């Protein structure tokens, strides 16, 4: 009646928690993703 | 012998890779810290797998005197 | 924050591994002068 909304609303804030703490990760996601896909960019010109 | 670029940025890779890895397996011989360190590694082994393969999936493929 | 730069760097490497996933099997269905 009360409780399961602010649960809720902890349960948002974790979340929030979490998508912080992989902006590294992204970030050599991203890179690595560039640097592969430039190659094949400079590849599938060839043929 | 007549590789590509993606190829070639693949082993560069690799052996970074490579070189990490054997890195920190020496430290076999808590267990928690070398497991989340197996950890990390492991899936950024199998992520860098993943996201390369469709690449290859795409395309297909002297000295005288 | 990070926050708003962490849910961009989400959405743009989940549109490439999206468009990765999905153009893959119709390479996997089919396989393939000038002069004077």
């Amino acid at each position: 009646v009360v409780t399961v909304f602010l649960e809720k609303t902890l349960n948002i804030l974790e979340e929030k928690g979490r998508t912080v703490s992989d902006y590294r990760k992204q970030l050599e996601d991203l890179q690595s993703e560039l640097k592969y896909m430039q190659s094949f960019l400079k590849d599938a010109e060839r043929q | 012998k007549r590789t590509n670029e993606t190829l070639r940025t693949l082993v560069a890779d690799l052996r970074e890779l490579v070189y990490e890895a054997e890195d920190i397996l020496v430290d076999c011989q808590l267990q928690y810290k070398k497991s989340k360190r197996l950890q990390e590694i492991n899936e950024r082994i199998t992520k860098i797998k993943s996201q390369v393969e469709p690449y290859f999936e795409f395309i297909t493929p002297d000295r005288w005197s």
